[PDB]
């Protein structure tokens, strides 16, 4: 239900607010930091 | 909705087309062309019911066409358009149908748009090959076509008591003659020509040619008028093209110009075939002759209504052109073949055509002996057929044709971007 | 989204996963009026006219009344345990506006004691919407709720006669009543019956170094000049 | 099966990243879900 | 650099032209025209050096032509453009030259430009006389041409097994016939011609015609089909155009349409010659007949590739047009003669066209029998020659013609503003 | 209800079948195969599992039996549009409804036309679509040329043309184009030698949509296992090459070579050139035959039909009815149905011609399951406009198939 | 990268296709069939990952093909896979191209996959018409093919010392005989033929037939052996198909079975043409005879290499099939024609073929005499021609053919979804 809201903004229609897409481009870059830069490094495992 | 609403939208789609052409290869980065903005603004207005700004047209344009094809395919939906009322009045109907509500709606600015249309008939160099809009208005509301707009006389041709056809006469004009036959008035693409053919010389004198109803609305500028023996590149027999530097000048007169008009001269002439009859004074006797008028032809002011309303049509059967729809269909057809729907589409138009015709005659039933020789897009031939029904009074046949034309035109405009896949 | 007099969906006795819903399926709707866009819907709401001596109506409402109302009962109709729908199709108004649908799942245990509380959106609510936005200069977003009843009769098992069939239907009527809706087709779900494939859907790769990279940050690498020295001045390009 | 991080540098075999320094885990997540985090490898590359 | 980089800039210069034409005599005192705005901005995009308003657009436009001629002449510089790969791949070459740096680079907005372009092929009324840019793309990248752009059949022509040429086949069509000959298929500017010539009457019945490889690309709309005896104005003997109101109907059918198409009738038709053959049915025996299709000719969808790729060529030697380059050179030539370089240019070109062919044949040397019968700008002829070399196989020949063409055009565009002084 | 609504269910039944044949003998004890699991869920999505399938066939026969029930499916309108109809018959209410997933389902269908190895023998569904909505058939699917055959100007039929190919020639005759199950034949029989040069052949209508891959083109003298007279399949290592060309391909296609060829008859004409004169020659193309892209419409629309009467295959229906019939004969209901169908067929023809009356000269030579024939019959009425005949065929077909699909489990007790 | 990497990916694509056909019309509303799930997951692995969610499978597939064509057509990019070493090694090349980093990469499971493969060769009912994959493995790595997989003998045919053709022999077997001729061994689609034809009789007794190289690996089950007089439908002259109710039993024997094999019996035979020569004992004299072995033909376990390694090739020139590539190209060709590239592509292929040929002969130059008589997609022929080059060592030609095939196959797989517009 919360699929990346800062970028979706269901409340606004990108077709009447070209401004949104601009805002998105902005978000994208900040997402590099919030998601892309966080590297999965620990998958837990056991011997069986 | 309104017949007007469809025309308006069509006009817009046509504008979009026009500007797509204007923008082709003129879209440079770092530069926002005034043309590109207009093209863009139009896109917006197309999908005005779902957007206030548009990125790339590739999609909404497609969608619109697809839906449109899905519309004029089902009689159930587009039925309201096949009724006698839709072609007559501007009564805003109520139709619950996604396509109609979403795309068909007022587009032109009133009244400013009309003002410009009028100011145009007066323009110096109107479009040589005009848009469908103009034609649509002529054929439907019977409005005027620009005074300086050139036209090919042969299209204007219709059937008259004397000679039944125009092209058919080519065969007879080639066969040497027996007696001094009736005068012939036939026409080509870039020139109109008349004369009298005989096996025995014609007494150099005064001869009167009645100008046929169809041509009595023509006018020429920059015309050379000479004597000739061909017609569409086909040799005419019973005609002399021979003449001597000593021959007595030959001239003709028109009820408009009080002055004599020279023949076989290098002078560019200007005259009008409206008003009545052409008086030709043959200066030297000739064994059959053919006068040719080659120049720029335009329809006279306020007489286009004759051509486009089918008032040129006096008797049945008659041969008639198609107002050039066929030259526009091309694209939509090529798109139908691209996805094998060309088959189903035809069967649908047939149903449409029939369903349309039906609504015109009381009681509601396909007339007797209605047999189509050609497919929905060979209009010319199909109109001939509609116009040849002896059990339906003329005025109605014309309407059937005029109405069917508009719809055909519309299809040629709205379907172009069809791609279901 | 569609506007309609009354609706719901009960499929009692089914063994499928869906046995009830606040909405219906697309093919059951008969569109008799189509409102093109927010503007138009708003415009109709504002065309008020005098009906009689003391009452008025409005083109939008006026249009809503033109719809056939199908008795709540007729929706939960059943024959020998299986839900059936003898009625035709639901007369409805199609509104081409952008809208968000709030999905909600409910599990039917099989014990028909406490009726579920299903969120239903009425025509009245839609008008209340159009009036709070009459002036907006860009279409507002309508959040349309839609509940789906999941078949979880498995936890209920006995053959003893407890209640009357009529009671069960009455239970399920809790799902009907909605006036503003979105088709069940809108809800996109993946339904697995063999655990095997549920797993095959949920499997992915992550390749990871066993020991974390050792990242050197404060490395200080700067040039240092050597002592005094013989300097040769490269000569200029000659001829 | 192969090193996930692609360093374009030319290194001494002794220190060159190699396959057996990594292990690949299969987790109960759809690729779509892990997608973004996979970019870290690309970022880790051009930066260090 | 990139072949794409050259095209893009050509399109710009070719666009600058367009707008210069638009602004002529529309440059008033207090007005600001979207056209002049576009133009003045485009004037800027030329020179990498500076971006100030151009007070005299003549200057930079000149400097550019001059720089170009000085580049296109020296084989040491423009050599890279004559490699096999330059006409093939979009691989930015490692070349450093003052011209290429200052004037060549990508200029078309992407992806928009392509979008517009395709949307265009579907447009209703495309340019009747296309910029070079369009051909450049079809000839080089094999792109589609507008579905409803007109074209003159005869250009489209190429040599076939049956008859060697088109224009030459005229003289033979003039000579009365020995006896019933084999079918002919010739094409004029505005019409297609086919038929069978004979001195003796040939029976009434069904007759099959195999439409040629070059003409199976055609499609017509708004067409009048009739019996004539003229080809380019010249008289065809061994054919009759006679007929009478009693004669039985003479219909012909095409595979693409399940309906009979009438001949010698006033109805306007539309049909596709891409079906592979015409089936004619003479209603009455004729002492030699010739059918004519006069209408609007268009190249079927996704088939223009045959014409622009030189794939319609099967024989050798062959008749080949020039894709109209000749019509664009005019300006450049008249500008060369102006400063007395028409001479010195022809010599640098011969070195170019030569050095070009060289790189095309492994191992690297001029072919034997390279007899250039005409100068660099009569392309139509020089092409025939390249395509007549028995040494090199067909493919490499064709490739050279195409590659040559592109260079030729590239000049026709960039040279124009050339004035050495 | 909707025509789509029927097709959708038809597809679901053909799916029930497919997975049933998949699960045969692959049903083990402590093992639940993925196929069985699907099959199971399909059974549920429809209504021991044999009882239900039965109930369904029963109610179907019961339905398609009475003209009062299924009347609507017989109207010119049901086949023409996707408009949901007003009808309350507790069969349609219980079994016919949408079952395919949109839009996905369609997307797949197209991705399929580009598939490398499509089904060699497709389901009725694919045919129904082509015939009804005019959809595309996979580009790589193969067909037997002789089915693609329709009557043309030059010759009446295909098979009948055999007895004429068996009779020695009188004099150099007219070109002939005929087709077998696995090959195409074309040439010119004659009792007198024919010079060597260039010979124009015009590819018939029906055959102009074919395309062959992996083909051997050689000179033969047989047709469907019968001797062709007036033709010589003789030659020598000295003879000059005998090539041929098509517009679609710029190069020469050799004959009598061990080389595998792939060319297309969409150009409209084959240009053949003999290197040595022959006392009658017959060229054969034997390979894999597929129908060119976007031209499969011709075949399934009956738009490839030009003359009257004409030759017409059954779009393979006969092959699917086998099961149903065999289940009819075991009930005695074979006759009853045979008749009820004779009415179903009349009524449908009726509703296609105004005014509403069984047209002049309608005697059926064969029963309802010999479609290939009854089709010939309907395509034979010249008193009724052409196009309307075609439609009645297409339309009649769809109902036939639907029967072939829904009756199978019929066991009236 | 690795030749292996390309196969693993090709296999995946072939798998996607398989599951598409599996899901056609089996995609119902309320269920996620295993097949569909698998198809879904395969789509997921095709793209990168950074390709996000797959809402419409047509797009990623479409995108992939587009990138593939712009790759496979540019020598500069796909060059690496054209050098000798790419075919004969599993060396990860140092090449940077974002098509490969995105799509080509090890996809198959090891060692489990390899194992499942081996187990299949021992399987009861293999796929009758197998995937390009299998062929790819055979032609390139020379792996084994399923023991029960059937094949049409006539494909296997290659040129031998005696008869140099399977099809050509037809025109001769139909010419009456001059005297007793040499034995002949030919093959059809579903049967093998051998015998001796004479104008005179042939005594009863033992006659030896040397089973040809190409056929010495054939095996047949469910076979009927009889006397016949037709070959591919063409009548065979100089042979008798006559027999008396009480004739002397005619039998033959192969080196793999100690028991005699009957002729003209309703018994279904099983034997293999491997091991030596067929010793045939003719019961009663006949004026020319022809034996037919008609049944299910399979390639003898573990000897498929002869066929696919192109080892059965003894002489030059030679007959050779295409391993069926043509049957797979169909779609990609249709897609090419449908967007107009069939030509631009056909050019780029000659370029690819030529460069490949090149890297196989030292020194690096297109061998003289090389001239193709067919287009890239008619492999069967081009192979013949490659194999006919007298200049190059036989074993190198053999390699070239094999190599070209793999690339060609790869095309047939990856290009299918091409749509540039």
């Amino acid at each position: 239900k919360d699929i990346y809201d800062k970028f979706m903004c269901i409340e606004h229609d990108s077709a009447y607010e070209p401004s949104l897409t601009m805002h998105r481009v902005r978000v994208i870059y900040s997402m590099l930091n919030d998601y892309c830069a966080k590297m999965i490094s620990e998958v837990p495992y056991e011997s069986s | 909705m309104s017949r007007q609403m469809w025309l308006d939208t069509s006009a817009l789609l046509e504008a979009i087309s026009e500007y797509v052409v204007r923008c082709n290869g003129d879209t440079f980065s770092g530069l926002t062309t005034g043309d590109f903005n207009a093209l863009s603004n139009m896109f917006t207005q197309l999908s005005v019911s779902s957007a206030g700004y548009v990125s790339d047209p590739r999609v909404p344009l497609q969608t619109m066409s697809n839906m449109f094809v899905s519309f004029i395919t089902s009689t159930d939906r587009c039925g309201y358009m096949l009724r006698k009322t839709w072609f007559n009045s501007d009564t805003k109907p109520t139709v619950s149908d996604d396509f109609i509500t979403t795309y068909i709606r007022p587009r032109l600015q009133v009244p400013m748009s009309d003002t410009v249309r009028q100011l145009n008939n007066l323009s110096l160099q109107p479009s040589a090959k005009p848009k469908l809009y103009e034609r649509q208005n002529a054929i439907m509301k019977g409005l005027d076509i620009p005074y300086s707009e050139p036209i090919e006389p042969c299209k204007l041709f219709r059937s008259v008591a004397g000679q039944t056809g125009n092209i058919p006469m080519m065969g007879i004009l080639a066969t040497p003659p027996a007696a001094q036959q009736q005068p012939f008035f036939v026409a080509e693409r870039r020139r109109i020509l008349f004369g009298i053919r005989s096996n025995a010389a014609i007494p150099a004198g005064a001869y009167q040619f009645v100008v046929p109803a169809w041509a009595s609305v023509l006018s020429v500028t920059g015309a050379y008028v000479y004597f000739t023996n061909s017609f569409f590149g086909t040799i005419i027999a019973g005609v002399t093209a021979t003449a001597t530097a000593a021959d007595a000048a030959t001239t003709f007169t028109v009820p408009t110009d009080a002055n004599n008009l020279p023949v076989q001269t290098d002078s560019r002439l200007s005259f009008s075939l409206g008003g009545g009859n052409i008086n030709l004074e043959l200066g030297v006797a000739k064994t059959g002759f053919c006068v040719a008028i080659e120049g720029e032809f335009t329809i006279l002011a306020n007489r286009s209504q004759a051509y486009y309303t089918l008032n040129s049509i006096t008797q049945t059967p008659t041969s008639i052109d198609d107002f050039d729809v066929s030259d526009f269909l091309t694209t939509f057809l090529s798109q139908l073949r691209a996805c094998g729907q060309y088959e189903i589409f035809s069967d649908a138009m047939d149903q449409l055509t029939n369903s349309l015709i039906t609504n015109y005659m009381d009681p509601p039933a396909i007339p007797a002996g209605l047999a189509f020789t050609s497919p929905w897009f060979r209009f010319s031939e199909r109109a001939r057929t509609i116009l040849a029904l002896q059990n339906v009074d003329l005025n109605i046949r014309k309407l059937i044709v005029r109405h069917l034309w508009v719809i055909t035109s519309l299809i040629a405009v709205f379907g172009r971007y069809y791609r279901p896949n | 989204f569609y506007i309609v007099k009354n609706s719901g969906f009960v499929d009692r006795g089914s063994t499928g996963p869906v046995i009830a819903s606040s909405s219906v399926y697309e093919n059951v709707l008969k569109v008799v009026h189509t409102i093109a866009d927010f503007d138009a819907a708003n415009a109709l709401r504002l065309q008020r006219r005098r009906v009689d001596n003391t009452s008025y109506t409005d083109s939008l409402s006026d249009m809503f009344n033109g719809l056939r109302s199908i008795s709540s009962s007729e929706f939960v109709r059943s024959v020998n345990g299986r839900s059936v729908f003898t009625e035709g199709r639901i007369d409805a108004i199609k509104v081409n506006m952008r809208a968000k649908f709030d999905l909600q799942f409910i599990t039917e245990e099989g014990g028909y004691s406490k009726p579920p509380n299903v969120k239903k959106l009425m025509f009245s609510d839609f008008l209340s919407f159009l009036d709070s936005h009459k002036s907006d200069y860009r279409p507002p977003l309508l959040t349309v709720p839609i509940t789906i009843g999941l078949n979880n009769l498995g936890e209920t098992n006995s053959n003893t006669l407890r209640m009357r069939s009529e009671a069960i239907d009455e239970y399920f009527s809790s799902y009907v009543g909605a006036q503003i809706l979105v088709p069940i087709n809108v809800v996109d779900t993946r339904v697995y019956t063999e655990f095997s494939e549920l797993r095959n859907f949920f499997t992915g790769d992550v390749v990871i170094r066993d020991d974390p990279f050792d990242v050197w940050d404060g490395v200080k690498a700067t040039y240092i000049p050597i002592g005094v020295h013989g300097v040769r001045l490269d000569p200029n390009g000659d001829q | 099966p192969a090193v996930p991080v692609i360093f374009g540098d030319d290194l001494e075999p002794a220190v060159r990243e190699r396959a057996n320094l990594y292990h690949r885990y299969s987790v109960p997540y759809h690729q779509i879900e892990l997608a973004l985090h996979a970019l870290a490898n690309d970022l880790l590359s051009i930066q260090y």
